[PDB]
């Protein structure tokens, strides 16, 4: 549950990423393949390697998801609905590789936002990112 | 943990340039604010009630200093981490009885404060190095559940 | 997240339940202290022997606060905000011990109810015990 | 694992009225119910669409009768469960990837199981005794991560 303070915090650091929305998103994805190896199981056909257009293509996507995300976050299981059919209900995606990607976003905004991720937003940011995580992992159609 | 040559000469360069006084003060300080049920462990070490509490609280970044130390004992002998944690093993688990998922979270938040200090420098070839190192060290600490 | 189908899975439940909701939290916690021993450290000035007059009473609480729970399923995080405040807060809880507890309840239920205690029932019980760890685990005021 | 002979005999007796053709069934057949992602791991089991479903599963049935077959064979090794387990932690590990959390929840999953069938019999000094035998094999199945 997060803290209007939370909201906050979350809204405020997110705003950031802006235009390097898909680029930052990318860097998450490269840094779990490469850390987490085991997390390739889930994107069988994709082109994963180093500077991969699909993973560009994919960060954006991602990002933009988390930019709803932020957009509705005091109601997001009815805005990420279809996100969560498609990770729980179709990819049934084990809870433990939210974390892993959740950790590599982490990074990658501590890695380019440095003055935003003190450790207030810090943990903002994680709780953030876990809830959105329960939402995905969830069935609650 | 087995790192090649070339990932272990990574991870030692960027060690050689973190700041011993600082690094183990601020990822021990981000997971008392971070994780927060973490505080109980540290009734002793005085006002933890705020961010700018913790992370100035002299306590907290004397014990910093320790505990990188043993991130530090990790580093040089990655062949036999078990044996140099068997100690604090044994503190952390028999006598202290802390959960382990707990020394994953503060190795993933150090890999956080490395990444904040070093930019773009901490790259995903580089983190994926340290990912080993503190998967290796919260191992180790976790021996005596295993 | 809890389906509409969990949410009516839960109070047919706990409506089941009913009047022996104390004494199956005294047991859900007697369970929890034999089992997991470290979770008795939260309790140290407790009687925690079998039969503990302490225990019972305490039992009764953790009944009715999940009983307030579900009578405000679709609005958890206001009606458990003292709870969560106490867990959270002030005893510092780590929520490993709130998967501990919730298993020790689901294995009360199923020892008790075990006609009630069906595969779709276990599964929205479930679910629900980790919405509720999740709220008291949490710092959102 | 440790028993107290109180516990091993208590163990012992309960173990005895397990259904060996049924228990490991419904024991499986919860967990892809109640954590449904496991389901990722048995596509070529055919339906699991419905709780109704995956309980009547010939499948699931057959691959639980194995899968308890294994913890009946953990409670006569509970002194060597890393050696026993050895060939199974391979494979779990090493070739399906099964994240450790999820030998956590089967075990539970179980105890659950032994509880509804049981009821009072299933007394909480028995289940403290039953969780650390399948804290055990999970620690033993998980062993190639340690
Ligand atoms: C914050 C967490 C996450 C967010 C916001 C997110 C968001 C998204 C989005 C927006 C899509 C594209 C959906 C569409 O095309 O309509 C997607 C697809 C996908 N996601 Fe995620 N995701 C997250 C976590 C994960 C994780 C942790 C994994 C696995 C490790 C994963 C595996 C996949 C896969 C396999 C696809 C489909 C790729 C394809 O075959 O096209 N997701 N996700
Ligand atoms: C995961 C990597 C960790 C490392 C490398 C580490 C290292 C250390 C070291 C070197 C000491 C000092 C030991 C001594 O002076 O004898 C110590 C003490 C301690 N650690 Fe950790 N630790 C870790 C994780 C944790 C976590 C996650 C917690 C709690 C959530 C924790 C709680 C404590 C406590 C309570 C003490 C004793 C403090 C006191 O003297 O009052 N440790 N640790
Ligand atoms: C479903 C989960 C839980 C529920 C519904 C719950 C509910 C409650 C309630 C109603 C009280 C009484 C508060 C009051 O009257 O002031 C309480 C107190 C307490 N709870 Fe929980 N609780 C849960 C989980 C836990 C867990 C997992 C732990 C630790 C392992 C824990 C540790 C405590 C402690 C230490 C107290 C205070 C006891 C005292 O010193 O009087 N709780 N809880
Ligand atoms: C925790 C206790 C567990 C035990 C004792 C256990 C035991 C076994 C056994 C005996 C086999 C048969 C091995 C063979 O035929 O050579 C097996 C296979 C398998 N296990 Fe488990 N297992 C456990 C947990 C899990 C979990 C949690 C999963 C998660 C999905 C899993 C996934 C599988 C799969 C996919 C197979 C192969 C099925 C096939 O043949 O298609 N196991 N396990």
């Amino acid at each position: 549950v997060l803290s209007p303070a939370d909201k906050t915090n979350v809204k405020a650091a997110w705003g950031k990423v802006g235009a390097h929305a898909g680029e930052y998103g990318a860097e998450a994805l490269e840094r779990m393949f490469l850390s987490f190896p085991t997390t390739k199981t889930y994107f069988p056909h994709f082109d994963l390697s180093h500077g991969s257009a699909q993973v560009k293509g994919h960060g954006k996507k991602v990002a933009d998801a988390l930019t709803n995300a932020v957009a509705h976050v005091d109601d997001m299981p009815n805005a990420l609905s279809a996100l969560s059919d498609l990770h729980a209900h179709k990819l049934r995606v084990d809870p433990v590789n939210f974390k892993l990607l959740s950790h590599c976003l982490l990074v990658t905004l501590a890695a380019h936002l440095p003055a935003e991720f003190t450790p207030a937003v810090h943990a903002s940011l994680d709780k953030f990112l876990a809830s959105v995580s329960t939402v995905l992992t969830s069935k609650y159609r | 943990v087995h790192l090649t040559p070339e990932e272990k000469s990574a991870v030692t360069a960027l060690w050689g340039k973190v700041n011993v006084d600082e690094v183990g003060g601020e990822a021990l300080g981000r997971l008392l604010v971070v994780y927060p049920w973490t505080q109980r462990f540290f009734e002793s070490f005085g006002d933890l009630s705020t961010p700018d509490a913790v992370m100035g609280n002299p306590k907290v970044k004397a014990h910093g200093k320790k505990v990188l130390g043993a991130f530090s004992d990790g580093l040089a002998h990655l062949d036999n981490l078990k044996g140099t944690f068997a100690t604090l093993s044994e503190l952390h688990c028999d006598k202290l009885h802390v959960d382990p998922e707990n020394f994953r979270l503060l190795g993933n938040v150090l890999v956080c404060v490395l990444a904040h200090h070093f930019g773009k420098e901490f790259t995903p070839p580089v983190q994926a190095a340290y990912q080993k190192v503190v998967a290796g060290v919260a191992n180790a600490l976790a021996h005596k559940y295993h």
